[PDB]
Parts: C-alpha cells; structure tokens; sequence
RNA sequence: GUGAACCGGAUUGCCGUCAGGAAAUUAGGUGCGCUUAGCAGUAUUCCCCACGCUGUGGG
C-alpha cells in the first residue's frame, strides 16, 4: 500500500545522526522530547496530508524507533514468521524450542503500545543468527490492522508454514 | 432482603490460584482473555480465616474415625468405628461435613456402648443429620448422599440438605490477561564438577485487577440458624471483615501478594444484580489515570446507568461506598450514587449492622 | 390464474417427526411431513382439531405435494427432563366392582382427589435439525390456493416449525403464487438464495415428490417408499401411507443463484478524514474567516485549524468542530493528546480547564524548538 | 395481533442449563457451535418465580393440560462461537483432581405473545390481559435461571429489548449468521446490536417497533436513523408505552 | 393449532507446603561547507468619504 513504501524510503534515507537521536529516545513517547517529535513531524506529516491511509502516529514511531536500533535492510518476502521459523528448526526440541516459542506466542497479548521490548528481543534473537534483511512494509501493515483475528490467524499460519519445512 | 457486595482489587505479581499444570487460571470474558480466581478457593480462605475463627463450628473430613478415636484416653475405638461407618453407607471414603461438638460427644457416647451394629448405625446416622447448627454450614450449605450399593437394608436416611445462603462469583480480571514466565536455576553449596548446562525451570505468575461480587440472604441465614438472630449479625460482619482483609495462601512464601481492597460497594437489594457487564470492553490504560481508577470510573457509570435504567419507586435501593481515607470516590465528575460513603472499614461494618437492626458489633460478639 | 402455492421453510431449529417416535425417544424426518405441512395451514387459516377432521383435510389431501432441500441441516439432540421438584401424573385407577360401566359412565364420577400422582423425574431426548431450509410447492384448485395465500398473509394463530419451540427465520409467503404445469417446473422456478459472500453451495439438490399414479392401475415402482403422513385426524391423531419417491435437480442450468443483497459485518463509523479534499479545504477556509484569523488562545495571527470531535470524516464538515489555532498552540495540542485515547472528543481550546496545561506545553517548545532542524527538511 | 419480543443479554461465566454430561448445552449454526439455553428453561425459570407472583391468570399465558397457551418461547441461541472451558478443582481435608465445565456466552432471545388468545382465554377481560402482559415483561426482564448460581453468580440484566407488532410472525436469527469478531473500538454487545441494527435497515428498504436501551447505553441504529419508533431508557416507561398501543391501559 | 400441545439435569468441593543463570570481552583506523548581496537620496502607496481643480479625515 502506498504511504507505507515511502514512509519506509524515507526512513532509509536518514544519516548517523538522526538515526542516533531516534536511538536515544527509544522506551519513550513522542511527545516528552522536542527533537525527537520535530524528526518525527519532518517525516510523517507531508505523507498524512498527501496520503489518508497513512499508517497512525503510534505504529510510525514504533517502527522508527525500532529501525534505529536494528536498520535491517528492506526485502519483500522476508517477514518475521519466516525467518522466526526458519530458525527454530535448528534448536533442541526439548527445551529451547518451547522458550523461544513463548516469547513468539506472547505478541498475541499486547496493544500497540506494548510492543517494543518482546519485538526487541526477538529482533535480538534474529540479529545472533546472521540475518540481514526484514520486510518493513508488510510488518507495518500487519501492525496497523493488529486487533483484527484474521490478520493473527495468516501470521500463525505462516510461522506454522515455515516451521514445517 | 439481600446483602450485595461488590470489591475492586488490584494484586501484585503473585500466583493465588493454579491449574493442574501450574498456571494461573484463565477465563474467556467479552471475547478476551481474563484472569480467574475460583469461587471455592475464596471460601476456603475465608473459612480458615482469623476473623473467623470465632465462627468456625464445622469440619469437613473423611477421617472421621480418628476423631472419634481422640475423644478417648485408652479405650480402642477405631476398628468399630470404621465398621459403624461403613455401615452407615460411607464406603474411596466420603466427605462428611457437619459440627465438631455434636460428633464428637454423641459418636463417643454412642459408639463405646454395649448395643447392636444395626442400631448403633442408625442413631450415629442421625446424629449426623441433625448436626447442622454452623455458621459456615449455614453459609455454604451441604449435600450428603449415602452409597445404597454397599450399605445396611436396615438403616434408613432423614434429610441432610441445607440450602446454601451466600453466593460467590469467580473472581474476573478488569483488563487483558498477561501471563508471564519465570526461569529458575537451583545453586549447590558445595563446588565440585557440578552438573551440564543446568536444569531451567518454569514458574507461571501473573498480575491483574480483580472485581469481586457476594450475595448474603439474610432470611435463610436466620432460618439456617433458628430463631436465633444476633449469631446471624456476628456471621455477617465477621463475613465482612474477613472478605475485607483475608487472600489466599497460594505460593506466598515467594509472591508475597497481601494487598488490600481499593474499593467496597454494600448495597442492600430485593433481588441479585451483578456489576459484570461494567467490564464487557476491558481496561486500557493510558498516559493519565491509573488501572484502579478507571475500573472505578466505569464501575460507577454501570452502575448510574443501571439505577437510571430499571427502576422501581416502590422499592428504592441503597448502599455505602468504602474507599480508604476516601481516596477513590465514586462520582468523579459529578454524580452522587452512594448515599453514606464511609473512609473506614469498622465504620462501614458498624452502620451495616446498624441498618440489619438494632445492632451494636460490641453486643453481637458474644455468640 | 395461479394453481400452485409455495412455502418456505427456515429457521434456527425445526422438526418433523416420523412414525419411529412411540417412546421418551422423539426422533425426527430428513424432510418436512405433508401431515405438519397441513397442520400448519389448517393453524394459519384457523381450525382446531376436532373441526379439520370434517370436510377441511378431505380437501387439502388431493394437493400434490413436492419439498426441494435447499440446504440440509445437522441433526442435533436435546436431553429433556419433565417434572423435577414437582408429581407426575399417573393412568392407574380402581377397578370397578361390575363391568357394566366404564368409559363416559365412570367418567362422569371423576373427582379431582381420584387422580394419583408420584414424585418422579421424566427422562426424554429429542431430535432437532439445524440449519436447514425447505421449499414446499402445493398445487391444485386455483380457488384453494388463493385462500391459502390470503390466510397465510395474516395467520390467525401462532405458526411454527413442527415444534412450537421453533419460530421461523423466513417468511413463510415469500414467494408468490404461480401457474406451472409439474411439479418439477414449479420447484425449479424458484431460485437459490445465499447469505454471504463465501459460503459452500450444494451442487446438487434433492426433492421429494408424491407420486402421480398417471394412467388407471401403473402399480408403483420399485424405488417408491411408504411414509405414514397422511393426515385423517388431529385429536386423536391417525396417519394414513403414501407413496414418495426421489429426484434431483442440478443447479446452474435449471436452478439459480441470486446475490447476496445486505451487509453481513456491522463496523463502527468513518473516522480519519482527508485533508486533500476540496470540501475540507473550503470550511477551513470558511472557519478562518469566522474567527478573523485569530488564534484563540493567544491571539495570535492563525494558520492552522484544531477538529474538536470527529463526528463526520471526508464526507460532510460543519464548521463548528473546528477552532482557529497558531502553530505552537497546535502543536501543544497535538503533543497533548498523543497516548490519551480521546478518539472522537478531543481538546476544546475555549474550555479554561485545559488553559493551565496548553501554556505550559507552549513554554517546553519555546525553551527547547530548533529552528535549525524544521529547516533542512529530515 | 401479535407482539413480539427480542433480547440481547450477555451472560457472565456461569453454567445455567447443562446435559447429561454436565457439559454446557449447544447448537449448531452460521457453519459453527453456539451456546444454547433450552426453551423449557427460561420458561419455568419465568414461571414459578416469585416476583411474577403480582379466570385464573398464569394459565392463559402458560398452558397447562386444550388450554392452548397464548405465550411462545423459542430456543436462546450466541450470537459468536461457543467457548466451553474446563475448571479443575480438588477437595481439601482440613484433618484427586476432578473437573467442572463453564462457558460465556452472549445471547439473542426471542419470545412472542397472542392477543387474541390472551383475551379469549382469559373470557373477555381486557384489563387483565394488559396486565399480563406488563408483569410477563417485568418477570422476563429481571430473572435468570436457577442453575450452578450459588458457585457462578451470573444475575446480569439485559442490554436491550426490541417491541414489534408485525402482521406475521418472523426471527431475526438470520442477522448472527457469520459470528461476531471482536475488534478493539468495540465490544461484544456493541457489535451484536449494531448486526442486530443492520437487518431491518435492510427488509423494510426490501410496521412500528419500541427500543429500550438501560439510561440509552446502547441506541439502536449506528446513526440518526429512525429505524426505531420510539427509543426508551426506563423499563416502566416501556411498558407503558407498550401498554398504550395494546389500546390505551394505565400501568 | 403440525409423532403435535402441557415440559428445569438439580443439589456438594483450596492444587497448599521446594529452588541465584553464572563465570571473560577497547568498536577502533581517514575527512575545509566554499564561492554573494545599501533597509535607503525620491519620481505611482492597497482601499474609502468630503472640500477644490492639492489640503483635511478614516483604515
Ligand atoms: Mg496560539
């Protein structure tokens, strides 16, 4: 959907030094620091104006702060349920497996803005394994239309889909 | 009329109440996913309580025998009275619940005599009928069923029913359920070549708000208890003040939940109404506010709307609103809904008591 | 003029018992019974049991009859109790001395304290279709049909599904009378109707018919069965076989589909709107000229406009949820309203309730905003 | 003339009416499982209460042995998919792991009530009839039935009631036909009333009826529609609106 | 007014008592933001009304 492919171009388009002060400012809200909010402002209000189905204020945070801490490198067909799945094929069954599929499961249980440190540590959990590449846009869409069950039951699906091969 | 009481509390990571696999039990409530606490687990608490230990005049057991065996110095009185009891019809053995005193004296004195088993059997079975003069077999009732298969023809059964006169409800939880997993590692003293990678556990904790309802009938208390009246007020307030003060002893040695009610609702009915519906669309919390205050706020706006919803001028309803030091009012904004909001807990049981009759809580502890 | 009449049959539950039900043990028919059918309208036309057993079921047994299944449903089990904290009514009574009287004689000496009861608890199961559909096509006589119709307009009494725990989900006169020659032609007039968008539909549909004998003798095949539902009687009741055979109907090429036709999902209104459109722009536009460029919190020349409540979105755009704001001021606002959850109110700048807060947001920007970094656009 | 009646309650975790099994009774529609209340439950629940103690009436409503009751009471059917959970419990000793089955449910009912036969079986009597009529309400309204209570004490009132007088008896089960998703901006009584909205939106585009809402916490109709001709926030006040149109009687 | 009407699967129950994820890690190596300009010595100052063949008064 276009308003999120720019969104995602724009975002990759930032330098060291703003990519920093969106690090700085993660764990918190768009609204208690200035520069912060003023970043923000610079790259999301032209496309809202431009675009009505521009992802919400609380969504484009989140995905900026974590793109600062993590910069993955934008490919379609690399969303999180394949590659967290692809993974899991590689640990004990016995015990590590049902640890990190736990830590998986609990997204299921969180509003939007509860959702930064499980997406860290699974992001971290990516990171120690060697991957370069995630799927921004489709993760943003999916964590645009969250509280709607299908939306859930194609992201298990896909897990399961990977996860069986 | 009908006693209704309504509580919101909010609990610290604790584990209170746990399934066959050791989680938390759960609920599914407005299409979510809510905490639970059972219904069963809050009476016990309550029972074996110390607000209630003035009252507990009922044990519910199945070693019987050894009770019976107690009541004696010397004398052998166990053989017998497991024969007696297995002709009574408790042959697995059967749950028996009735008074203390009643089967102590009366089996030991029935038991030890020189007479047939077929008589013995029968009056120790009547005995245990009429024995039911307890407050909390008042309050929780009874059910007795005897095995006709593998008991004597002879013998025969009076009524053992005692219709229950409090209502409890599972506890549910004002918001989303999130349970959380713990990892724990055992250490060894002494240093040696010790063992792998080591043994991870799993505990299961979780946090939530809960909204708690009662339902005392007052006339069936009274006619549970005979004609006796001030033993049903000293029942009622000592009810009040343990469900006000008491949790349950769940793994406690580690989550040392004993927090306390942030908001009591008595009101007094003709007929049961539940405040559930209040939390049909769960909590959520934002930048402003707390989780106590909104589950409040919405309390008090289900409960307007259902006083301006059904509503009778020829039977109005009232009730006190407890808050401590009156920190959580109910009518935030405007609205009025409680009548004698009370920032004390004796001050709350003394008017409950006060609008029961003509009762002083000094007087009243005394049967 | 019209010589065949259609109903249709729907609902959450419904039964047709058949012959197999002598016990607590109540099954029920895959299709619904000519006997039920009958009832039913003898019910909507409005005569009792004792007066449609005279010159009422004579007529209405000569119709042809003929039910096509849309859509079968599951077959379901209810577990009934009858008489729990009650007594129940026993048939034994005292033998007479002589045999001379008994019946309306012995009868008449009937006292309320003759009848015994006992205290007992009555077990029964009973069986319910779920989610079924039929279609009933009656033909004969034009003048008969037309007075079915009428009564069924309007019926005179309650009508159900064979049980009257069973209310219908369809009207029952849906579908208007017509002229057809067979019964086939009849039921494939009518078409198939879904309920949503996506659902399976049955690509083949039984029916089953009356057997016409055709010319004098034609015993019957060997595939006709016998079903005891011909009405004769309702009190007491007393049933008749008939012979019934089976068909099919193929749909797509004698039998069609029509649309959906409503909406299913409700969902809540149409928030977000657009500020790209050019009705938006002329009630900004027209706001701005109501407040003469002012900003009302401090008077500032105004630039931007604040959506009090978000009752309409694109569409319609009254301008009076708009108020006239400077850049701090809405910026303040915007800052102020980030992870409250306001969703449709949001801050009215005339409410002194929020004046305290608004300035002292507009204080942060003015110790801490960069001119430096709005410019170079990142 | 006909009047009837629909409802929506949600229930709290309760088990009110269960099988042989001691497992929730359920039904199957839309292409799932519902949770169901059987029919003879909520009758009798209605009936031998003590509040609808208020020609001998209670037998014209109610039948009893050719009486012909003038009352009908369909099968209380969810409104989403049937949910059952399983509670384990033990017995303590004070001096074996068994199991229980609940559930949740939100449900649509649907009652109906012959003038005609009210008032020919109660011979003649007009008066009386209308007072039945209000205390059936009133009963309908404030009771529950007498299940696993005194363990689940589910005693919650419904959420809104719809009147209707039309000419030939008709369910609006078919508006619950695909389940109800719940989504964030909403709940669960929200959603089915607003399923419950958009289907007389629709049938009339392709008679009167009186909504009640408690303190109008639910209005019918997602919008400034008159799909309702009279929108009511007192039960009282319903039932005399009710009793007006029945031909103008004073509750 | 339909194998139909009249029609409760009801009563009783704590899953309580046991536990350190711990030992060790520099994110370092290189980089001009630079070329430019009176808030003033004028040749129409955006609109309106009244008196004259420029002077008053309002925005
Ligand atoms: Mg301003």
């Amino acid at each position: 959907n276009r308003g999120t492919v720019d969104f995602i171009a724009s975002l990759e388009n930032l330098k060291e030094g703003d990519l920093g002060i969106l690090r700085k400012l993660r764990g918190a809200r768009l609204d208690e620091k200035l520069p912060g909010f003023d970043l923000f402002s610079a790259l999301w209000w032209p496309l809202r104006q431009k675009n009505q189905r521009a992802p919400k204020r609380e969504v484009a945070w989140l995905i900026a702060k974590l793109f600062a801490e993590f910069r993955f490198e934008q490919r379609e067909g690399a969303t999180l349920p394949i590659l967290m799945g692809g993974i899991c094929r590689k640990l004990e069954p016995k015990k590590e497996l049902p640890r990190v599929l736990a830590r998986f499961d609990q997204l299921a249980s969180l509003d939007i803005m509860q959702m930064e440190e499980p997406l860290s540590v699974i992001m971290g959990i990516l990171r120690k394994h060697q991957q370069v590449c995630l799927d921004w846009v489709g993760l943003t869409d999916v964590l645009s239309f969250w509280e709607q069950e299908p939306v859930k039951r194609e992201w298990s699906d896909s897990f399961i889909k990977a996860y069986k091969i | 009329m009908l006693i209704e009481i309504h509580m919101i509390q909010n609990h610290s990571p604790a584990n209170l109440n746990r399934d066959d696999l050791g989680a938390p039990k759960t609920c599914y409530f407005g299409g979510v996913l809510r905490s639970r606490i059972s219904s069963q687990c809050i009476k016990r608490s309550i029972r074996t309580s110390n607000d209630f230990k003035a009252l507990l005049g009922g044990v519910r057991t199945r070693r019987l025998a050894d009770l019976i065996q107690q009541e004696a110095g010397e004398t052998e009185c166990w053989k017998k009275a497991q024969e007696i009891l297995n002709k009574c019809g408790f042959k697995t053995k059967m749950l028996v619940f009735m008074s203390k005193d009643k089967i102590k004296d009366l089996a030991r004195i029935v038991l030890d005599n020189s007479l047939g088993l077929t008589e013995a059997a029968q009056q120790v079975a009547n005995v245990i009928a009429q024995a039911t003069l307890a407050p909390d077999i008042a309050l929780c009732g009874r059910m007795l069923e005897p095995n006709d298969k593998d008991k004597d023809k002879k013998v025969k059964w009076s009524n053992t029913t005692v219709e229950a006169a409090l209502q409890v409800a599972h506890a549910i939880s004002t918001h989303i359920a999130r349970p959380e997993i713990d990892y724990f590692v055992a250490a060894d003293d002494v240093p040696g070549e010790d063992a792998g990678a080591g043994h991870i556990g799993e505990s299961m904790f979780a946090s939530a708000c809960f909204y708690k309802y009662f339902s005392i009938d007052w006339e069936q208390l009274v006619k549970n208890l005979k004609g006796d009246t001030n033993l049903a007020a000293h029942t009622v307030g000592a009810f009040l003040l343990a469900a006000a003060k008491t949790n349950p002893s769940g793994k406690q040695n580690s989550f040392a939940a004993h927090n306390y009610p942030d908001g009591i609702l008595v009101e007094f009915k003709n007929s049961p109404i539940s405040y559930a519906n209040a939390f049909v669309r769960p909590v959520s919390v934002v930048k402003e506010s707390d989780l106590v205050e909104q589950s409040i706020g919405q309390l008090s706006n289900y409960v307007n709307d259902i006083r301006l919803g059904y509503y009778d001028e020829q039977s109005p309803v009232i009730g006190f609103w407890f808050s401590p030091n009156n920190r959580y009012p109910l009518g935030y904004k405007h609205s009025k809904l409680a009548s004698r909001n009370i920032g004390n807990l004796n001050e709350l049981v003394g008017a409950v008591l006060d609008y029961i009759g003509g009762f002083k809580w000094e007087e009243v502890q005394k049967s | 003029p019209p010589n065949t009449l259609f109903l249709r049959l729907e609902g959450a539950l419904q039964s047709w018992g058949s012959n197999e039900a002598k016990f607590a043990l109540r099954r029920t028919a895959d299709a619904p019974t000519k006997s039920g059918v009958l009832g039913l309208l003898c019910a909507a036309m409005g005569i009792g049991r004792a007066e449609a057993a005279d010159s009422w079921l004579p007529k209405l047994a000569n119709l042809r009859m003929g039910v096509r299944i849309d859509r079968p449903g599951i077959r379901w089990w209810d577990f009934h109790t009858v008489g729990a904290g009650q007594r129940m009514r026993m048939a034994e009574l005292k033998a007479p001395k002589k045999p001379s009287m008994v019946g309306a004689a012995l009868a008449e000496t009937l006292t309320p304290s003759k009848v015994k009861t006992r205290a007992e608890t009555l077990l029964s199961r009973r069986e319910y279709l779920a989610d079924a559909s039929f279609l009933v096509a009656l033909q004969g006589e034009p003048e008969l049909v037309a007075k079915l119709s009428a009564a069924l307009a309007k019926p005179v009494w309650a009508i159900y599904l064979g049980r009257k725990s069973c209310p219908p989900s369809r009207p029952v006169c849906e579908h208007p009378p017509g002229f057809y020659n067979t019964l086939e032609e009849a039921l494939s007039a009518v078409p198939l109707q879904k309920r949503w968008h996506n659902e399976p539909l049955p690509q083949i549909l039984p029916c089953v018919m009356d057997w016409i004998p055709g010319y004098d003798g034609e015993h019957a095949p060997d595939d006709a069965e016998i079903h005891y539902d011909l009405p004769v009687s309702f009190q007491p009741p007393r049933h008749l076989p008939r012979f019934v055979i089976r068909r099919e109907l193929v749909v797509g090429e004698d039998v069609q589909v029509s649309r959906e036709t409503g909406t299913s999902v409700w969902r809540p209104k149409g928030t977000r709107a657009d500020y790209n459109n050019s009705e938006y722009k002329k009630v900004r536009a027209e706001r701005l000229v109501m407040d003469h460029a002012a900003c009302m919190v401090c008077k500032a020349p105004a630039t931007t406009v604040q959506h009090v409540n978000y009752r309409r979105a694109g569409g319609k755009e009254i301008p009076e949820d708009l108020r006239a704001l400077c850049r701090l001021c809405h910026d303040a606002c915007t800052m102020l309203e980030y992870g409250s959850g306001m969703t449709t109110n949001r801050i009215d700048p005339c409410d002194p309730i929020w004046r305290e807060r608004i300035l002292a947001k507009r204080k942060e920007i003015v110790e801490f905003r960069s001119r430096g970094q709005r410019f170079r656009k990142m």
